[PDB]
């Protein structure tokens, strides 16, 4: 354990979190390019982490070009290391420097096309990711973007009992969770998706809420209020009350203005209300949207 | 959903690999069938306490038996490893799996917290790391939506034979858990319902009624002598409200195969 970190070269440090840190390293016999999140044990007291566990375990079983590859795991006796492929840069970051250009349609697409694919595998694996935002996803110089940080990610052959206490960062977070639904589904991963493609588009998150109640309605405001022909059972779940403002659906040419008719198409059953109806990824890969998909590379700032 | 197919097929797949050796146990030199049945049912209590899921347990019984499989374990050792097992099903299962000293404190304090940390980490190195386990739990899962008239009695009672499997490494070690669930399924269906392993999951499965009649054979015997079975946490569990008393309903004398 302690021979394998030593032949690795820290380069320099990338990111950091309550995880612990991602270094940039080289290993020194091969010359591989590699990312090094490190998870300090002697912190908490409590062993492996959960998160360490799940992403770990999860990500191991799942080898695609769209999820980012697990190299290896170094556990010594205070720090667990999490080695990984390299990629540059995280979408959130490029989105930023995206703002005055704003990210080409084409890009768009291939990246919406390439999330996809790696959810699909996902999801047909048993998997679900949970935690779908912007800087969890990563891209290279060569127009490719990959799914990363499985730390909340969930095996469900048996189905996932939704936290008291949701985990699910608030702009993504699917209408059923903050409805208080029982359990979480692969739709709450194409919700997520759905909100980073119109962010990708307009430059502008989709439904950035300050709160639960807040996220809530301005899902309402866009896509209206959903009632029991739109969503049957809304009105029984947990957390919906008959006192919420009755909205009407915006008219989406104005919500996703650059989008075509395809586009809107996708993104609307990516939005669907009812899980039970909301597209799979599966079957959004297979939308007219992605008949001339390509990939383009980004300028990236690096 | 529409994965069900690809999941399923994948965890068909998956139960293949995380396989343990079935005869491992002769080739312990210090525990025994009968001090594993122990472990297990005492697994089964600390689920109780808890309130873990079945889940958890069923992958702990997969982790212990896989470790088992390929490092030999001492008599005062093995609670050690059912221990560290549980705890790490707990925290890849639960929302909010208990904190280890909880897990120090059900073993009465036989064991301190730091052979528990490093218990998890062996444990851990000799599985690398492989947690997510195909459990019968997840199979019969998949099998309860097939089931024409959803019946929850139904579905107790093939969740109350599936877990009394784990107890007996002979004979449900030699049998996979795609299998176990069938049987498990198909016994239940047929005490509480008088219906049989249905045409869509003989379609889904692949499996015949004939195919799981060795398992079946196996479950039914271990469903009739139940009440004279030493461990008994099971049968108590599985008379609580929430389980519908399934445990006490009485098995058929036959199964007319
Ligand atoms: N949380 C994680 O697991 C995680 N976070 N990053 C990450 C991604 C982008 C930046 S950046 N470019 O500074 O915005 C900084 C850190 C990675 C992760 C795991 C594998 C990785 N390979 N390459 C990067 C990377």
């Amino acid at each position: 354990p302690l021979v394998d970190m030593e032949n690795f070269q820290k380069v320099e440090k990338i990111g950091e979190g309550t995880y612990g840190v991602v270094y940039k390293a080289r290993n020194k016999l091969t010359g591989e390019v590699v990312a090094l999140k490190k998870i300090r044990l002697d912190t908490e007291t409590e062993g492996v982490p959960s998160t360490a566990i799940r992403e770990i375990s999860l990500l191991k079983e799942l080898n695609h070009p769209n999820i980012v590859k697990l190299l290896d795991v170094i556990h010594t006796e205070n720090k667990l290391y999490l080695v990984f492929e390299f990629l540059h840069q995280d979408l959130k970051k490029f989105m930023d420097a995206s703002a005055l250009t704003g990210i080409p349609l084409p890009l768009i697409k291939s990246y919406l096309f390439q999330l996809l694919q790696g959810l699909a595998f996902c999801h047909s694996h048993r998997v679900l990711h949970r935690d779908l935002k912007p800087q969890n996803l990563l891209i290279n110089t060569e127009g490719a973007i990959k799914l990363a940080d499985f730390g909340l990610a969930r095996a469900f052959g048996v189905p996932v009992r939704t936290y008291t206490h949701e985990v699910v960062t608030l702009w993504y977070r699917a209408p059923e969770i903050l409805l208080g639904c029982k359990y979480y589904s692969t739709a709450v991963d194409i919700w997520s998706l759905g909100c980073i493609f119109a962010e990708m588009v307009t430059r502008r998150a989709l439904f950035p809420g300050d709160s639960e109640i807040d996220q809530l309605f301005r899902i309402f405001r866009t896509l209206g209020t959903p009632d029991e022909v739109v969503w049957p059972g809304v009105t029984s779940m947990p957390d919906y009350k008959p006192s919420f403002p009755k909205w009407a659906r915006q008219d989406f040419s104005k919500v996703v203005p650059p989008l075509d008719e395809d586009g809107r198409s996708l993104l609307s059953q990516m939005l669907h209300y009812d899980p039970n109806k909301r597209i799979s990824a599966k079957a959004a890969l297979a939308h007219p949207f992605f008949q001339d998909v390509t990939k383009p590379v980004p300028h990236l700032r690096l | 959903p529409d994965y069900h197919e690809d999941i399923h097929t994948y965890l068909r797949e998956m139960e293949v690999k995380c396989k343990p050796k079935v005869g491992y146990m002769k080739k312990q030199p210090d525990i025994t069938n009968s001090m594993r049945a122990i472990l297990v049912d005492w697994l089964v209590e600390v689920g109780e306490e808890y309130k873990l899921q079945n889940e958890t347990l069923h992958l702990a019984v997969n982790y212990i038996d896989r470790f088992l499989s390929s490092m030999s374990v001492l008599r005062g050792k093995l609670q050690l490893v059912g221990t560290a097992a549980m705890l790490l099903a707990s925290k890849f299962e639960e929302i909010y799996p208990p904190e280890v000293a909880e897990f120090v404190y059900i073993t009465d304090d036989t064991y301190t917290k730091k052979q528990v940390l490093r218990m998890e980490h062996l444990v851990l190195k000799v599985l690398t790391f492989d947690l997510a386990a195909p459990t019968v739990n997840q199979f019969l899962t998949q099998y309860f939506l097939h089931q024409q008239p959803a019946n929850c009695k139904v579905e107790s009672l093939a969740m109350f034979l599936g877990e009394l499997s784990l107890i007996d490494a002979d004979p449900y070690l030699k049998y996979l858990p795609s299998v176990i669930a069938g049987a498990a399924f198909h016994l239940a269906l047929y005490t509480v319902t008088g219906q049989s392993w249905p045409e869509s999951l003989i379609r889904k499965t692949g499996y015949t009624l004939e195919s799981l009649k060795p398992c079946l054979m196996d479950l039914h015997q271990t469903y009739l002598k139940a009440p004279q079975h030493a461990q008994q946490s099971i049968r108590e569990k599985y008379k609580n409200s929430k389980y519908h008393g399934v445990s006490l309903l009485n098995p058929p004398e036959t199964l007319n195969l």
